[PDB]
DNA sequence: ACTGTCTGGACTGGTCGGCGCTATGATC
DNA sequence: GATCATATTGTCCAGACAGT
């Protein structure tokens, strides 16, 4: 499974903590267990034994939006 | 030792151009095609098996004889290009291929039978002009300065423009942003057939394979299994061994695990190709599709099918690495991945198609002869049986026709074009022209724009305007195109140098892959050492200069590329080692003395040809004084990066790029003594300058090119000044006395042809003055210039619609028709010459060349060499023109507003240089980056007694007073263009109309009208002019009256014999009304009725 | 193809002295001094004489009749 | 109810000039 | 020789459609 490591500096711009980030996928993804180890995000499988379903669920985490609105990319202030 | 001078490099470049020339690519490609291309095609076809039991005919050696022509009587005589042009004959030579019949497996006596006529390139090895001196070419009616390299088909010169295509059998990888996928494509070539094999990876991680004549992309794993590999492990290491690549492959075959055997994948392929078919039919269809479409360049036998899977694997890696960031996306416009199909390759493909059709025709002929006569007549004389079953013309009419209309087999079109004969520059530009297969209307931002690999290969400025911009380019002056060499020798040399074969050692991350012409051949431990050894051997003359070696050393992948194929545009560069160029003063002295040639310099490795792939590893120095220890090459001539017409511009670095492009484009439209044999030529249109002049400010390359011997313009004393507003908006003012003195005087020649064609039943045309009793008599005064043989006398003044050749035609289905050849209604002149000869069928042919004196007048287009163009605004008398204090009256006056707006400082520099050259008597060099400096020119102008700026004190020609401003007057080379107002004025009131739409005809030759397009109608609507629009579109173009039935709206029929109008669909002999409308609307109604649509016209009262 | 009779700017006759100028140029002398001694002082006439190239000899070889 | 895919259509106007093509394998 | 039936069947944008 994916062991996600994120840079803190980008987290300094999104304005939210890592643990709350976990709260954005615990309820949404009830088929997987999400754990936080400092600045590293580690997921745990409930019942996963095939590589086919890993590639059908790893991209759903990435496509999930933690905060904001869908379809929003860059943002600048003038 | 001195660091050399650009003059020595210019001498070396001049020697290079003297040894090779400017049409070397066409001549070399045609020589390669003649020497082995015909033999390669013949060996590829091999033999013909007709429907005869236990008998076959195999093909032997094929040769080509001298260019000869057989007349209608039957006399075979040597053929010359001038005779072919005059008599409308194709300059071709017979092809003799020996045929060896095989009876019961025993070879018989060979039979040498002509299989057709192949057109001969001018000044080629198979041409009669090869090796002839200037006097010999003069005695044959040929210009010694003519470069050749073109074909004469039906008396018209045809030039094959090179085609900038993708590299064959090379995989190019790119990413589609809209599709969010990584796509790799290869154009595999086999016997003139091109197959686009595609491997893609979508967002789901699966790999799809696109095969032609297949409607849907199928999975990569399915083709990989059907290609010969059975187990999953075979596909696993058929691609690579990198763990990421292995894991991607594991995911791929896990997703595609539903099919495990070859038969199921073949069944899927056949079902997708041909749905609703029996299983075995789909199986054989899929097998044939895989054999003849899936990478045909690897072969067609199933034995190499497994190897095709290997070629699939090298594709998958290329897809995978770009999908994982290991490698970057290669540039599609990079010239390392681009090849240049020359005339030789296209001729080989056309000859292959024609020979295949000839082979099938001969097979049908022998089958028919055996079925009719039987075995007794067939085998009693096998020499005569094979010869009589051959129709050579069937081949010939396929070749020359493709060289006539420009249409090539396989959908390629525009390959052969009419050679431009406007002047000396246009023909060279057309002979050094490269086109692209991309559509002209398509916006190709990444393809039309200039590329960094075009340095030394493609001219950066000389490009056409409009939709042809970017897609049509010209070869650079230093551009060199490779000639084919046997690849087996190169592969053997590479293997013996220390390259481990691919089948012996698997690729490794720590090993350098070796590629030969885009095909991986193995791996080596030290790629850099191998590249250095190959370069040293090439510099030592051990191997040919065609082989080019490059090394790509990235942090992830390492590769070595060796290229020895055709279509690679290269440039010569001086090898620099340890900061010292290999070219010394001794080599320059030997070149100047004639003891050393350019090929000698190439032999010792002092100067080497580099393509785009090798130059990636090179660090070139622009100037001989800028060489350092890290520099690897030295530029020979920085001014040689421009094309032949682009070098005509003096000081192109001082002008804007669009201005330089316009000047290069208009250099081909100028008028001058292009050819010394213009009077004997039979060109349909031509121009001659009475007093052509070589420019005083000319680049040194123009002397080597040959523009000085064949100038196309005159030097004009131009003063930049506003004169009564008649030079406004790019216009120019010319001197009346200068025009009357012969300045810019031109003559326009037009050639008309008349053939005494023979029809069926013995009917034929007759060359005689038509009798007034016959119909179609134009008039008594129209034949006043005809002789008793129906031919016009030379040196006879003619006008519009004047009869030149009196011809009478047999009547259709009565008296003989009139088909006399007449001058154009808007054209006139004096008959220059009359030529009487015969065509290929023995019929009489009369060509009349008529010349018209073109004195410059208002509307005549004159252009400078820096893109400054305009028409004559006023013919000002000399007494009214201003004059300087030195007593100089300008021959031209240009507006001062156009000079700074277009950023044209090169025109001012050229004016200063022309004045300096005229005052000193020494020609001023205007070569790019090595020309005479502007400040030096101003210095000598000051030393000559004139102002530094070139301004002179001028007096008004009318008032006689001194002008308050010093006017800038200098000598600028101004050329007259072929866009004269005499051939551009059109005026139609009423005349002929089209037989279909009852509308005015097209163009000016047939007295056509002027098109009032959709935009004109729109702006007339916007103006609110309803009646003006009615008068224009309806009352003046196709006004007509029809009869309409009020009961049903159908078009009523009017019978003149009965004298009554009635509706046939309905009856209604009373309620019929006349409606005025356009004939185009009636045609539209007829089209709708033909399309099973009924338009019912509901008539309404006008009030 | 042949030298113009008069200068295009002022009508000064130059065809008479062109062949002498061409002969002196082929002898290695400076064309400026040759023009100076021949009376060709204005640079327009010098333009006409210098920029002209003889080409009629290459046209006479192609007979037309 | 969304989402990627298959299918269909258009790609500024005008002008000058040229080149070239629009049958054939049986039958008496 | 002179005739004669036959002569094969490139991109981008928008609307409609199986699939989940
Ligand atoms: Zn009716
Ligand atoms: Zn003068």
């Amino acid at each position: 499974e994916y062991v996600v490591e994120i840079d803190p500096e980008r987290l300094e711009k999104a304005g939210l903590d890592m643990e709350k980030v976990v709260r954005k996928l615990t309820g949404s993804f009830k088929s997987a267990e999400f754990e936080a180890e400092g600045y590293t995000l580690v997921v745990r499988p409930k019942k996963v034994t095939k590589l086919s379903d890993l590639r059908k669920i790893a991209e759903k985490v990435k496509k999930h939006r933690l905060k904001g609105l869908s379809g929003v990319g860059k943002t600048i202030i003038r | 030792e001195p660091t050399l001078t650009p003059d020595e490099l210019w001498l070396v470049m001049e020697s290079y151009w003297k040894e090779k020339g400017f049409v070397r690519q066409h001549l070399d490609s045609y020589n390669a095609f003649i020497d082995h291309g015909l033999q390669d095609v013949v060996n590829e076809f091999g033999e013909v098996v007709p429907d005869i039991p236990n008998f076959k005919v195999k093909f032997g050696k094929i040769r080509i004889g001298q260019p000869e022509f057989q007349e209608a009587q039957g006399q075979r005589r040597p053929l010359y290009p001038m005779d072919a042009r005059i008599r409308n004959l194709t300059y071709s030579a017979p092809l003799y291929l020996e045929m060896i019949p095989v009876v019961n497996g025993i070879e018989q006596e060979p039979v040498e039978v002509r299989i057709g006529e192949l057109p001969i390139m001018l000044k080629s090895k198979a041409c009669r002009l090869y090796g002839l001196s200037d006097e010999e070419l003069i005695k044959l009616g040929e210009d010694p300065k003519d470069p050749g390299g073109y074909f004469i088909i039906n008396g018209s010169e045809r030039v094959i423009v090179s085609i900038e295509d993708l590299a064959p059998n090379k995989t190019l990888v790119e990413r589609d942003e809209r599709q969010n996928k990584v796509v790799a494509k290869v154009f595999s070539y086999r016997h003139g057939y091109r197959a686009l094999i595609t491997v893609e990876r979508k967002k789901d991680g699966i790999l799809y394979v696109t095969i032609p004549n297949v409607p849907k992309p199928v999975k990569f794993v399915y083709v990989m299994r059907a290609l010969g590999l059975l187990t999953d492990k075979e596909i696993v290491e058929a691609v690579s061994d990198d763990p990421r690549i292995q894991q991607v492959l594991f995911d791929n075959l896990e997703d595609a695990s539903d099919i495990s055997t070859q038969e199921e994948a073949l069944d899927y392929i056949g079902r997708l190709a041909l749905p609703g078919q029996p299983k075995e039919y789909r199986l054989r269809r899929a097998e044939h599709i895989i054999d003849n479409n899936l990478l045909p360049h690897m072969g067609v036998d199933p034995e190499n099918r497994r190897a095709k899977a290997y070629y699939l694997g090298m594709m998958a890696l290329k897809v995978l690495e770009l999908s994982l960031g290991l490698r970057g996306e290669d540039d599609k416009d990079h010239y390392a991945n681009k090849r240049l199909k020359l005339a030789g390759d296209l001729l080989k493909d056309l000859f292959r198609v024609a020979f295949g059709q000839l082979v099938k025709d001969m097979q049908y002929q022998m089958t028919k002869t055996y079925q009719r006569k039987g075995e007794r007549y067939t085998f009693e004389n096998i020499q005569r049986f094979v010869r009589n079953s051959i129709r050579p013309d069937v081949l010939s009419e396929r070749i020359e026709h493709a060289l006539a209309t420009g249409s090539w087999p396989g959908g390629r079109t525009g390959v052969s074009q009419l050679l431009d004969r406007t002047n000396y520059m246009s023909t060279l530009s057309h002979l050094r022209r490269v086109t692209s297969p991309l559509s002209r209307d398509q916006p190709h931002f990444e393809a039309r724009d200039l590329h960094g690999t075009h340095w030394g290969r493609i001219c950066p400025t000389e490009t056409p305007e409009g939709p042809n911009c970017g897609l049509v380019k010209n070869l650079a002056l230093m551009s060199q195109i490779t000639t084919g060499i046997p690849e087996r020798e190169v592969r053997e040399y590479l293997m013996k140098m220390g390259v481990v074969p691919i089948e012996e050692r698997r690729p490794a991350p720590g090993l350098y892959r070796v590629y030969l012409n885009g095909v991986l051949i193995g791996t080596v431990e030290d790629g850099r050492k191998l590249v250095e050894r190959i370069r040293a051997d090439r510099r030592a003359g051990k191997i040919s200069d065609v082989i080019n070696v490059a090394l790509y050393e990235d942090e992830e992948v390492k590769e070595v590329y060796i290229n020895s194929d055709d279509g690679r545009v290269r440039r010569p560069l001086i090898v620099v080692e340890n900061g010292k160029p290999k070219l010394t003063r001794e080599h320059v002295e030997g070149i100047k003395n004639g003891t050393l040639t350019w090929s000698d310099l190439i032999r010792m490795g002092v100067i080497e040809y580099l393509d785009a792939e090798e130059e990636e590893n090179a660090y070139v120095a622009t100037w001989p004084w800028e060489v350092t220890e890290e520099h690897t090459h030295l530029e020979l001539m920085p001014a040689a990066i421009l094309g032949i017409p682009a070098s005509l511009v003096p000081y192109p670095e001082h002008n804007a790029a669009p201005r330089n492009t316009y000047g290069a484009g208009m250099a081909k439209q100028s008028l001058g003594l292009g050819w010394a044999n213009f009077r004997i030529r039979v060109d349909t249109r031509g121009h001659l300058m009475h007093y052509p002049q070589v420019p005083l400010v000319n680049s040194r390359i123009m002397k080597a090119v040959g523009f000085e011997d064949r100038p196309a313009g005159q030097n004009f004393v131009v003063a930049v000044l506003s004169y009564h507003g008649y030079n406004m908006e790019d216009a120019v003012i010319i001197n009346k006395a200068s025009i009357e003195r012969g300045l810019a005087r031109s003559t326009f020649f037009r050639t008309y042809e008349a053939e005494e064609k023979r029809y069926l039943g013995g009917q034929k045309d007759n060359f005689e003055v038509p009798s007034p009793n016959i119909q179609g008599y134009l008039g008594e005064k129209y034949y006043r210039h005809l002789d008793e043989d129906g031919l016009i006398f030379p040196e006879s003044k003619v006008e519009g619609k004047d009869v030149l050749v009196g011809r009478t035609s047999p009547p259709r289905f009565q008296g003989r028709r009139e088909t006399s050849v007449t001058v154009r209604p808007s054209e006139k002149g004096v008959v220059d010459k009359v030529i009487v000869t015969e065509t290929g069928d023995g019929t009489k042919l009369v060509k009349v060349t008529v010349r018209d004196l073109r004195i410059p007048e208002l509307g005549d287009k004159f252009a400078s060499r820096h893109g400054q163009k305009g028409v004559i605004g006023l013919i000002v008398p000399q007494e009214d023109m201003p004059w300087t204090e030195s007593g100089i009256v300008p021959d031209l006056i240009v507006n001062p507003h156009g000079i700074p707006s277009r950023m044209t400082v090169g025109q001012l520099i050229e004016a200063i240089g022309g004045k300096v050259a005229s005052l000193t008597g020494r020609r001023v060099d205007g070569t790019a980056f090595i020309g005479e400096p502007e400040e030096k020119l101003r210095k000598e102008l000051e030393e000559l007694g004139f102002k530094h700026s070139g301004r002179e004190i001028m007096y008004d020609g009318i008032t006689g007073r001194r002008l308050e401003a010093d006017i800038f007057i200098g000598v600028i080379y101004y050329q007259r263009l072929h866009h004269m107002v005499a051939d551009k004025m059109h005026a139609r009131s009423r005349g002929p109309v089209q037989v279909l739409t009852k509308q005015p005809t097209e163009g000016r030759a047939r007295e056509g009208g002027l098109r009032f397009g959709e935009m004109e109608r729109d702006v007339l609507i916007g103006h609110g002019a309803a009646m003006l629009l009615i008068e224009r579109l309806l009352e003046e173009s196709d006004k007509t009256e029809v009869w309409v039935c009020e009961s049903c709206g159908h078009l009523a029929l009017e019978d003149k014999r009965r004298g009554k109008v009635y509706c046939p669909v309905c009856g209604e002999d009373e309620r019929i009304s006349k409606v005025e409308m356009s004939y185009a609307f009636k045609l539209l109604l007829d089209e709708l009725k033909a399309m099973v649509i009924r338009p019912s016209l509901r008539l309404k009262d006008r009030v | 193809m042949i030298v113009p009779v008069r200068c295009f700017t002022c009508g000064k006759v130059l065809a008479d002295k062109y062949y002498e100028f061409k002969k002196r140029v082929e002898a290695g002398e400076d064309p400026g001094k040759v023009l100076d001694d021949l009376g060709v002082e204005r640079y327009c006439c010098r333009r006409t004489l210098l920029s002209h190239v003889e080409l009629i000899d290459q046209v006479m070889v192609y007979k037309v009749y």
